[PDB]
């Protein structure tokens, strides 16, 4: 749901570097999902702002 | 679209675009990216490449 | 003007998007002229004797 909504990736890249335990382990945020999982997350959610919002793209693209 | 990139003058045809924008706003009443508005984001790109185009012809007469 | 803000909300990209004024859209697209109103200058053969 963040990766799809404006400002999710500022709350990802913030949640990322937390800890949880699950299963008796201790890890991360970005260390429970994959390394190349969390950059697919994370260029979805950078990406994903030009996409459900023309208005973005259209300024970027005419500047 | 392409009646509209095809004014000899660019003003024009940027309005033109605009009005065009204004009715598909009222067959796509939301705020995503579809292939629709993508048409005229181009053509809207393609407008500026046809006013800088003309500023050149306007300056050499000048 | 009482309908000075549904104007500026007409074609845009997005119903809740505004319209772009050409003054904006195709501002700072231009070309400079290379012809000055500098004029070569003429001089006088004087020889006062």
């Amino acid at each position: 749901d963040a990766s799809s909504r404006a400002g999710g990736a500022d709350f990802l890249m913030r949640v990322g570097d937390k800890k949880v335990t699950l299963n008796g382990a201790t890890t991360t945020y970005r260390e429970l999902i994959g390394e190349e999982q969390w950059n697919a997350l994370m260029v979805t959610a950078q990406r994903s702002q030009f996409e459900t919002d023309a208005k973005l793209n259209e300024q970027y693209r005419l500047k | 679209i392409n009646s509209a990139l095809n004014q000899e003058d660019p003003r024009t045809a940027w309005e033109m675009l605009q009005g065009i924008k204004a009715e598909l706003d009222k067959v796509q009443p939301d705020e995503q990216m579809t292939p629709q508005r993508e048409w005229l984001i181009s053509a809207q790109e393609q407008v500026q490449n046809q006013m800088n185009a003309w500023t050149k012809a306007q300056a050499k007469a000048l | 003007s009482p309908m000075a803000g549904q104007l500026e909300t007409f074609g845009g990209i997005t119903p809740k998007g505004k319209g772009i004024p050409a003054e904006v859209g195709l501002a700072g697209i231009g070309h400079k002229q290379k012809v000055t109103q500098e004029l070569p200058e003429s001089t006088s053969f004087d020889v006062k004797g």
